């Protein structure tokens, strides 16, 4: 089967940017070649077929060009919309295969997340279980350090991170840290805080609460 | 308009078959070829196979002994079937229709369907309130959300006030705890002012358990 | 990269 090789593995681009995707086939496939946008939680969008004929409904910024080998699917000035993976599809020979995907990624300026803290439900703690979270809202870079802290003790190994993806419409990540304890635990214990490093902070921010108030 | 729509994503046991039904509207299944994709983390976008127009069907070599494609063109609906299921079987299935009806550019796909391929059973959520309060209320802003909690397996689908509020809403891509169980959060900010006056209801739809919650959240 | 089951996004 023909092996397309997409490149690179990620791209970095500040909006108004020109912007260029590398696809190369392991063999000749004269201009069988089409592109796909996939956005977070999507369906592969077709955006451009036989390596330069345009798609209905799908922005003009989008062009591609290539012969032979080597393609090139282009976005000649990027917003923030754009961003999701790229792939590349060939079809001169059977059977139809992918490359691996690109990886467009958007620049922005420094924006300090906003935290906010949340006990546990009285709700949960009838189940025996305590989760306490902490998120970060609306922040980049992606970099982000949290810390949890009970009663002044660091907290190591009982917490869990999710992050979303790039927000279509600002750039911006937010994130979610999980604090998860029993039940037992949770009563012996007053202060719960979560401190939040971030290079839009001067200084880390830390939210806290008292069980009860 | 031209639609594929699939049937609902679940979990299938070890060395089972998997069985999706792709619904079609706005044309039909006598002049176009419905084509079958999936997508995993071991071997990413692979083409499955197809059934044409007048029912014949191709299979990508590797799936040719354990896959099979039928339709009921009156029904407009696509039968996809593959047999003896193993964990790295685990994907996203779509189906596919190309431009023109003997081609292979997707310009129409399905929404996609989560399989797990596991021996574990199926488990419903748990739902609970991640509450606004001043600790969680800045410059006349307050954050509230869900916690979705204790599932298996992947997805859950989150919504916020039955689709009427969408702005300023982030829902967690979910974790995988020791348990083995999934866990998210889905959060949502607003301002304060309107914490005294508007309802907020996150809906939760884990469709693999049939399990739907709609949980009120409110100031504590 | 892989592509991630959860958001159907590359995760490298
Ligand atoms: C699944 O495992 C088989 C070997 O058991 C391998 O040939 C195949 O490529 C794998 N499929 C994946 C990783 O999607």
């Amino acid at each position: 089967d023909i092996l397309l090789t997409q490149s690179p593995v990620i791209l970095s681009v500040s909006p108004g940017e020109r912007v260029s995707f590398s696809c190369r086939a392991s063999q000749s496939i004269g201009t069988n070649i089409h592109w796909y946008q996939q956005r977070t939680n999507g369906s592969p969008r077709l955006l451009i077929k036989y390596a330069s004929e345009s798609i209905s409904g799908i922005p003009s910024r989008f062009s591609g060009s290539g012969s032979g080998t080597d393609f090139t699917l282009s976005i000649n000035s990027v917003e923030s919309e754009d961003i999701a993976d790229y792939y590349c599809q060939q079809n001169n020979n059977w059977p139809t295969t992918f490359g691996a995907g690109t990886k467009l990624e958007l620049k922005r300026t420094v924006a300090a997340p906003s935290v906010f803290i949340f006990p546990p439900s009285d709700e949960q703690l009838k189940s025996g279980t305590a989760s306490v979270v902490c998120l970060l809202n609306n922040f980049y870079p992606r970099e982000a350090k949290v810390q949890w802290k009970v009663d002044n003790a660091l907290q190591s190994g009982n917490s869990q991170e999710s992050v979303t993806e790039q927000d279509s419409k600002d750039s911006t990540y937010s994130l979610s840290s999980t604090l998860t304890l029993s039940k037992a635990d949770y009563e012996k214990h007053k202060v719960y805080a979560c401190e939040v490093t971030h290079q839009g902070l001067s200084s880390p921010v830390t939210k806290s609460f008292n069980r009860g108030a | 308009q031209v639609q594929l729509k699939q049937s609902g994503p679940g979990l299938v046991q070890p060395s089972q078959s998997l069985s999706i039904t792709c619904t079609v509207s706005g044309f039909s299944l006598t002049n176009y070829g419905v084509h079958w994709v999936r997508q995993s983390p071991g071997k990413g976008l692979e083409w499955l196979g197809v059934i044409w127009s007048g029912g014949n069907t191709d299979y990508n070599t590797p799936f040719t002994s354990r896959l099979s494609i039928n339709k009921d063109n009156s029904k407009s609906q696509v039968f996809f079937k593959m047999n003896s299921l193993q964990s790295n079987d685990t994907a996203i299935y779509y189906c596919a229709r190309a431009l023109t009806y003997y081609d292979y550019e997707f310009a129409y796909w399905g929404q996609g369907t989560l399989v797990t391929v596991s021996a574990a059973s199926t488990k419903g959520p748990s739902v609970f309130p991640l509450a606004p309060s001043s600790k969680s209320t800045s410059g006349g802003t307050a954050a509230l959300g869900c916690l979705v909690k204790d599932y298996f397996p992947e997805p859950v689908t989150v919504s916020w006030n039955s689709g009427a509020l969408t702005s300023g809403v982030h829902t967690f891509p979910a974790v995988l705890q020791s348990s083995g169980l999934y866990s998210l959060s889905s959060v949502v900010t607003v301002p304060s002012s309107s914490l005294g006056t508007q309802t907020y209801i996150c809906n939760v739809n884990h469709k693999p358990s049939n399990t739907k919650v709609d949980k009120r959240v409110e100031p504590k | 990269c892989q592509f991630d089951l959860s958001t159907r996004r590359q995760k490298c």
